[PDB]
């Protein structure tokens, strides 16, 4: 309504920048957690798929 | 000059709520992809798991092999 | 009606700061709990994928 | 693409797999399969097109390599190459793309998953969107995904579905049906600290579906009706510019444009809330002419 | 003069404050959807190896 | 749903699993079972019912499948399907929910993991909440449930269940508990640059905890020791709020309602903090009739 | 580092896997295997020099269990240790880093799997930006990957790929194929609630691109084109910037670095916006030149 | 605690593996192990005690079940359970927590998992912070983590371990080193679109850091420098802090403390760069004391 409540918006959006300049390190880091998890579970998919693969090629002699 | 810098800080303060206005959606739209993403997240949990437990079982069958 | 409505705005903008701020703290807690879930998902799929390592050789051999 | 449509799809994929031995044969093994050797050299067969960017003779081979798992019925190891025809022919004829993964489908469904299943209901629904445009198609398979959500605990997800079946029945004049999603919705929003600034969003929307050809005149027993649970959505005023809509649903009608004109400008409206208004603004025109 | 000249060039500031502020909501909500892909990715590739251990699991024990 | 109830639930699916040779046989084997081949078939058996929307008789077949591994002693394949009963009964009868979850606990609790089971003892409080409202009982699994979550090093997640402890003791008059909670949330909230900016929403709460009949008096001794670590939490207008409350505790009893006019406004409060404010309001008018 | 290079790199890591039994043998054994024994005690001697942060001889390790694994014919077991070669000469020579991804890649394409292989085609293209500066090699790298991505259906990152060919094409004056990546992004932008008030940042862009020599005369007719489909892209200011440099392209050339003095300080533009501006305030200047 | 102390810790929990036949037998079979046995009945001992709250007792039977795995030699499945020791040890005596994480580390280390070691190299640092109060060994643990995430790739996830390291290291009087940290990391960070507006923050610890007793007369030459790769930073008014602390450094030390009042309020300083101002206002005032 005047200078005075001015500045409170503008400290108050002060703080949201800051509390963003947190969340911009957070939703960082678990891009790359996850871009590696790509990896993670895809050589699991591959992991797991010669594996059973390979153990379609263990039953003989079942009879 | 006065009246001016009245009227300038019209189309200062007009787009000024449309810059912030503007945040709110993407503020609101983050909120609820985020949320979205929990879920997603949450089957991941509970996935690997299974995605290790009913697996972990084919390890103790070992011996048998 | 020329310095009124720069109130009528900075009322209602600051309507919307003190609910801009409150919902940007919680995206700022939401991403907190993901990223300890993640950790739990991201040790446990390189645990099961080390077990499987050392099963594969024993389908392979086997 | 990379080598001469990569080696002109491998000179057709090493013969298509011809010479399999009859592909069926019981003089020697009577315990044995050659399908299951026929099952790679076929599936890299169907990879090799995507290379040479061929999405009609990727899918083709997709298919066969599908049936070659039914063949040998295994299940699931069917199911995910299905899929690779039906992301293989979305670049392609459409009507092939949704009917194999339509049979993607109940292979999935007696397996054990159905998150699997509803992000198929809506990739099929995808594809009803946007190259085979037939609508009332894509809302039974949107309504039929948000019952797997609703059934597998994802009350949050479901609701992203849940959303465009309310959202395109609206346009389909189906209101009534609409009109009960948002309010399940919104009423499922008000609860949770997440989604709580958004469920004001849903609430004009579903305000706004009360609007058949009815109820614009009992718009106060609307919005007291949205009055009562959630405190007015804390007075949004995006409920004002229904408030001072509802005085003006009887006269000056041309003050409807001059509503959404400082409305428009605080916030740029998309295009289904601009025929939703302008769907009104042809009715409000029925009381202009009763004023002759 | 002086009593807007001071005060609205001051507005100025927090208009310039926000233009930060903006930029920076857009890239988040670019950069979760971005991860919001990857997210997916991971979830029916993960229901991929879930059955084949679980196709694992019955035929191992036998 | 889906085809006559998914073929009438499959013609009640295959024959209830009747003609199972007894499910017991010694005769012939001695080392087989088929009971293994009655997993699958039973499991399949209630996946049908979601099919057809039937929760009720959908985890009564769960229960017997996850009493099946069971009599198969098979540990890690009777719990996760516990709980697809559980998921099953919550839109059914919570009373057959709660204690399925229950059963299902003890199976994950000797297992070796506690995360899984703190997941399900705010489940079951979800059910307490909501349907069979019984709060002090979602209390005891709450707090056993960030039991598990201090055990597990999850002190992040530990509180969002820690919180609501605190939460629904307060109105049940248990402030002296609940007052310990929002102190070592938020004297372990300002130690980081995460929840920093949120700490100061804990010790308005945990202050606002300091009314029972007591310490309203001894307020100033109350935010004298609110003071004194996190510098007024670097003094937002909330704290203010309870500041002039404190001048307030004496005399203008009507100015409660004036002080909270310049409050609701700037920031609209829930119902949690309209009751806690007008509870107080109840002990301030005290005041007002001492005056008389 | 750790112990004196990790024991001098284990003593060169239990003296180079010799006496391997000449790593081959056909007397005693016909059906049996000692390069499996050799794998892992190969693939843990390129593990010790990364303690040591010996990267140069780690990869060199790698890639010779790389090819134990292409040796004992299995596939992915040998690609998912070239790219722990490919990681590993990183901070290395970069020649020897991008042709063992590069040789990873293959594996991976006949594997059914592009997501990885596009994952390492924006890898190797990681490193002809930063250290083998070759800007047309990284183009074809991303303009490969971004074929994958939209094989497999991922459109929301395609364009995080797509953005930096066509960033990095426009300074290798390569407009016009350019142009038509910041069109398709942004006309697949609009079209969505996400990415909707970021898609006024690529038509700037776009409109930025119509400067090679020509049509910078016909601005006015880009501009229009970009008026007719995003309602000026709600009509932001960074257009309008655009709008008030049409006039100017004519006379006035000084008031150009007025046009982004306004714009410069409101928002900090950045190295790749300045030289596009730049490059244009050169050619103006020929507009300049030609007034005298 | 769950039926008092979980059957008094399951009364020992079944004897404390007792009577497990010598624990070690070569009559009857050669080729057999009940040591295997041994495994989950051990396992599951410890897991009792964290129903009952004894973390004391809980670690020292991971610790054997750990000692058990490294008995069968089976790597992996005895690093999996150290941690659960180091995570049972955390609220228990702290010195047995951190040489049993330091145990799980080498495991991991010639595994061909660092992220996982780095991961535990900051949780044991955690210790050093919080209850083993010992900073400067908690330098040579982050130090070493950052080593492995640099190794990894993950250069964004790098920063907030290196942070700290020079964090710390800025009161421990070792400011040339971690100036180059803080350097480094806003040299790394100008240069992202991410990263972009946090790096001023950096810059400002940075300058902050030529405080030794030297390069205070040559902060010019500090800002200077900082004037030259990132624009001073977009010129935030934190740096616009420093630029009247410059001509501030000879005189009129009295306006150390209004120069911050007019910060301290606009932006609350935390204890970190509370002190750090404060050491260089005991600084300052020898140039006081000169003036005398």
């Amino acid at each position: 309504t005047s200078n005075r409540r001015l500045q409170q918006t503008q400290a108050q959006v002060d703080e949201v920048v800051d509390i963003m300049r947190v969340n911009v390190d957070k939703v960082l880091e678990r891009d790359q957690k996850l871009s590696e998890l790509d990896d993670r579970a895809d050589a699991l998919q591959a992991g797991a798929s010669q594996f059973e693969t390979s153990a379609a090629k263990l039953k003989r002699k079942y009879w | 000059r006065a009246d001016q810098l009245a009227d300038e800080s019209l189309e200062s303060t007009r787009r000024m709520l449309q810059l912030v206005e503007e945040s709110k959606d993407a503020g609101i739209r983050t909120l609820v992809m985020l949320d979205e993403q929990g879920e997603q997240l949450e089957r991941i949990e509970e996935g690997m798991d299974q995605i290790n437990k009913d697996m972990k079982e084919a390890e103790k069958n070992l011996t048998d092999l | 009606a020329r310095e009124n409505e720069m109130d009528e705005n900075l009322e209602q903008v600051s309507g919307i700061i003190g609910n801009l701020r409150h919902m940007a703290l919680d995206m700022g807690n939401e991403i907190d709990t993901q990223n300890r879930q993640i950790d739990r998902i991201m040790e446990k799929a390189d645990s099961n994928k080390t077990r499987i390592d050392e099963a594969n050789q024993r389908a392979t051999k086997m | 693409s990379g080598k001469e449509a990569e080696a002109m799809a491998l000179l057709a994929e090493a013969e298509r797999k011809v010479k399999n031995s009859q592909s069926f044969f019981s003089g020697l093994f009577g315990g044995s399969s050659k399908i299951e050797e026929a099952c790679e050299i076929y599936a890299r067969a169907a990879n090799m097109f995507k290379m040479a960017k061929n999405w009609s003779a990727a899918g083709s081979a997709f298919c066969q390599a599908a049936q070659l798992h039914l063949q040998l019925q295994s299940k699931h190891d069917a199911a995910t190459c299905f899929v690779d025809a039906g992301n293989a022919f979305k670049k392609a004829d459409p009507q092939e793309a949704i009917n194999c993964l339509m049979r993607a489908i109940e292979i999935y469904t007696d397996m054990g998953r159905f998150t699997i299943a509803a992000k198929h209901h809506i990739s099929i629904a995808e594809i009803y969107e946007t190259e085979l445009v037939d609508i009332e198609k894509a809302i039974a398979h949107y309504e039929q995904s948000a019952d797997y959500y609703k059934g597998e605990e994802s009350n949050s997800s479901a609701n992203k579905c849940l959303l465009k079946v309310a959202g395109y029945a609206a346009q389909l004049e189906q209101y009534q049906k609409a009109i009960d999603i948002y309010e399940q919705v919104g009423t499922n929003a008000m609860d949770s600290p997440l989604l709580k600034y958004s469920a004001k969003d849903y609430f004009f929307k579903a305000a706004l579906c009360h609007f058949c050809i009815d109820m614009l005149n009992a718009k106060l027993a609307v919005q007291k009706y949205e009055e009562l649970f959630p405190a007015f959505s804390d007075s949004r005023e995006c409920k004002l510019m229904k408030k001072l809509l509802e005085a003006h649903e009887e006269q000056n009608v041309d003050s409807y444009t001059e509503a959404v004109k400082e409305y428009d400008s605080i916030s740029r409206l998309d295009q289904w809330l601009t025929t939703m208004l302008l769907r009104i603004k042809k009715t409000i025109q029925g009381d202009e002419e009763d004023l002759r | 003069l002086s009593e807007i000249e001071t005060r609205h060039s001051e507005i100025i500031k927090l208009e310039n404050s926000i233009r930060e502020l903006h930029d920076m909501f857009m890239d988040m909500a670019m950069l979760v959807e971005s991860q919001g892909e990857m997210i997916d990715r991971i979830e029916y590739n993960v229901e991929h190896a879930v059955d084949y251990v679980e196709r694992a699991v019955s035929d191992t024990k036998k």
